[PDB]
């Protein structure tokens, strides 16, 4: 299960610039 | 001695009669070099150094060359040992000084990465140094390549 | 029992030393073999080595072992040979900084710099100066803001504070022998100044590059193909394929903006397909069984990424042909744009970054080449000037402006003495102690001088 | 040599027309494009090599399930079974095949590979026919220059 | 082509100044005189 979830984890990461 | 065929007559009995010969007809000839040639180097050092300086700053003199013309004998000896340093010494004057070069110094200088040092050295200088500090890198340099070396000649 | 043990402990660290790039070549050719030997496996979900009649099932474990325990000769040789190189040039830096700007006084350094920060807990110890051949560096740094700040408000930063104090006061009809106890010198050996050299090494790039090799050389132990990540050894650690591979990472940013540019270009590509193409993504195999469609955009944007930049033609043949109405004019500019956009003009950027390079570096060469020919390093006056004396600049370079004389005479300077320098001798001397460099003939020469 | 043994067998007279070119130096200005490098060449193969070799084992350690060059099916060929086999394999079709080696291959939709056969194969492409084959040009290009 | 460009700019501001334009060589008669020249004499900063 990886053709999926890798976007989402690259971008899960960006949570913290959306908050700033 | 005189199968070289470089010392005389004159220089072989000298030679012979030089000689320790202590009743046993036998010679060291470790300390009896290290007695007749340790001092006399140094010695021939500053004659040949004397020589060096006359002769640059006292040129078209046959009176001078006519004495080089019996000393190169003992002047070539000391040709890889005297440098040229051209400083700026008192106001506008090149002053070329002379020293000593040991013989350890001249041989781990030929070392390969010695060499590839000072062209990587060279290289990574012309290309992307600059004109404040290029001699201030390169007496940094200098600084880290003897140091390089004596750790090279202490192993 | 101690000297006999030390001198043969420092006799192996020399063997180590001066044998170093013998036993990484050693090891490189032991990698190698490894990598050659792994040239015969088979499978049995089960790795089997049956390939021969036998001797080659244990030679790979002994051969393996030589490998990782001729790496640990190399991580203890590096150690012995370059490492007390590092720490000369970073004691150097850090001492010049602190005598002549007052880093740690005056100017205390950012949060944009490592080594600054981290030269901080090795001014205060004990045995600070260790490879500088002189420790003179405090003495002058008070006597230079001794009074412009606190006379201790300088030594506390510095150490030796109540050291120094200790001494001043032993000056006077104090002092006692020292005593020397066997197999407790673990209190005279400076901790902190240690853990300081443990911190710069584990820093060095040249080591961790090392580490990450016994990384690799024990992992080779769990599983039987790490041993070809040492490989990159011959690229890494020899320098014999840089003039190669400087091609490729002499641009760098550059290719990262133009794959961060492609993918743009296919990007939108895809997003055109998935607005204006629904009725052409019809990869089926033997007919009504639709897959790899543009039903997603993600699944669109990763079969354009797989499959249009590497099938050579661009999209428009690995897609339905393009006869439908509507679109038989549209489609028709999407491929051939594609085409012209995605590998003509995108690949010839990557081409052209990996042309232009070699010409880069080779014309970096010859300009290197052309300004030790054709200029003195030292005074910098010209090839031309020189070749008017039948072979002048030869000579001029092997007598006059040797740079190994330079170096013989700031060594025979150093290591002579200090009050039987000549006046030329002093002269250059103070000029080397106060760092300025104007002794050095800036554009002139004895032969520009005179006739 | 060769003109003796064209006797014995009647095509040996083909290695003659290698006198255009070692013979008459009409030719020069071209060869000595290819010829002026040397050495850089033969360090060129003896990287690329490595870099197929690296590919060929992380494709036997990963991807044992795509090299299934079946032809009519249920005829399983050019596996990876054999370590020099897969090697070959690469160095014959990879480097070849104009593409990477990717078009040569089953298709990447297995699970817990779906992404990094991606990489593998992307990866091929832009390291093996992209800036390997550019150094090669480049270094016959150079050379004219 | 740019390439080119960027060092013949390069070099000309390196080698020439600006508004005499007279050369960086002439300049390297005093220690590290262009630098200085380029700096206080014919600073663009200063003209504006
Ligand atoms: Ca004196
Ligand atoms: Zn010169
Ligand atoms: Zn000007």
């Amino acid at each position: 299960m990886t053709v999926k979830d890798m976007v989402l984890a690259f971008f899960s990461s960006y949570w913290s610039v959306f908050v700033t | 001695m005189e199968s070289h065929k470089h010392y005389t007559q004159s220089e072989t009995e000298f030679l012979l009669s030089c000689a320790e010969t202590d009743e046993n007809e036998t010679l060291d000839y470790e300390e009896f070099v290290k007695r007749f040639h340790e001092p006399a180097k140094d010695i021939g050092f500053n004659v040949a150094v004397l020589l060096t300086n006359l002769s640059e700053h006292m040129p078209n003199d046959t009176r001078l060359q006519t004495f080089l013309e019996l000393a190169e004998s003992v002047l070539n000896y000391f040709q890889p040992f005297l440098g040229r340093i051209e400083i700026m010494g008192s106001a506008k004057r090149i002053e070329r000084v002379y020293f000593e070069i040991s013989e350890s110094s001249r041989t781990q200088w030929e070392k390969p990465q010695v060499k590839e040092s000072k062209r990587q050295f060279i290289f990574d200088v012309v290309n992307e140094g600059g004109e404040k500090e290029k001699m201030e890198l390169f007496v940094n340099f200098c600084e880290d390549t003897i140091f390089e070396m004596q750790l090279a000649a202490q192993i | 029992f101690w000297k006999k043990i030390i001198a043969y402990q420092q006799k192996l660290l020399n063997y180590f030393a001066r044998n170093f790039y013998n036993m990484r070549m050693l090891a490189l050719f032991v990698a190698f073999a490894i990598n050659f030997i792994l040239l015969f496996y088979k499978v049995s979900v089960h790795y089997v080595l049956e390939e021969s009649s036998g001797y080659m099932e244990p030679t790979l474990r002994i051969l393996a072992i030589l490998h990782t325990i001729i790496s640990f000769f190399c991580i203890i040789g590096y150690y012995c040979l370059a490492v007390p190189l590092v720490i000369f040039k970073r004691e150097k830096e850090v001492a010049r900084k602190l005598e002549f700007d007052g880093l740690y006084i005056t100017e205390q350094p950012s949060e944009d710099d490592i080594k600054g920060q981290w030269d901080r807990l090795v001014i205060n110890t004990q045995s600070f100066p260790n490879n500088y051949w002189d420790k003179f560096v405090k003495r002058k740094v008070m006597d230079k803001y001794g009074e412009f700040y606190g006379r201790d408000r300088i030594s506390e930063l510095l150490g030796m504070d109540k050291a120094a104090l200790d001494f001043s006061d032993a000056r006077e009809k104090k002092k006692p022998k020292k005593d020397s106890s066997l197999s407790a010198v673990l209190n005279s050996i400076d901790v902190k100044y240690q853990m300081w050299k443990l911190g710069v090494v584990f820093t060095d790039n040249s080591f961790l590059y090392l580490a990450w090799y016994m990384t690799m050389s024990v992992l080779g132990h769990y599983n039987n193909f790490f041993f070809a990540a040492h490989l990159l050894d011959i690229a890494m650690g020899f320098k014999t394929l840089r003039t190669i591979l400087s091609s490729v990472t002499h641009n760098g940013k550059q290719l990262v903006l133009t794959v961060g540019l492609l993918a743009v270009v296919v990007y939108l590509y895809t997003v055109v397909a998935f607005n204006f193409f629904r009725k052409f993504y019809n990869k089926s195999e033997d007919g009504d069984t639709p897959d790899m469609k543009c039903d997603d955009m993600l699944t669109c944007y990763m079969f354009h990424m797989y499959v249009g930049v590497r099938a050579g033609g661009g999209i428009g043949d690995e897609i339905e042909d393009p006869a439908g109405d509507e679109y038989e004019i549209y489609r028709i500019i999407f491929d051939i744009t594609f085409f012209f956009f995605v590998i003509v003009i995108l690949l010839a950027i990557i081409q052209g970054l990996i042309i232009d390079a070699f010409g880069e570096l080779r014309d970096q060469q010859e300009q290197v080449k052309e300004d030790m020919e054709t200029k003195c390093f030292i005074c910098g006056i010209g090839n031309d000037y020189f070749d008017t004396v039948p072979h002048g600049f030869e000579t001029h370079t092997l007598q006059e402006h040797n740079l190994a004389n330079y170096l013989f005479f700031l060594m025979y300077l150093i290591n002579k003495d200090e009050t039987e320098h000549t006046g030329q001798e002093s002269y250059v001397w103070k000029m080397y102690q106060e760092r300025c460099w104007e002794f050095f003939p800036a554009g002139d020469c004895f032969r520009k001088q005179y006739e």
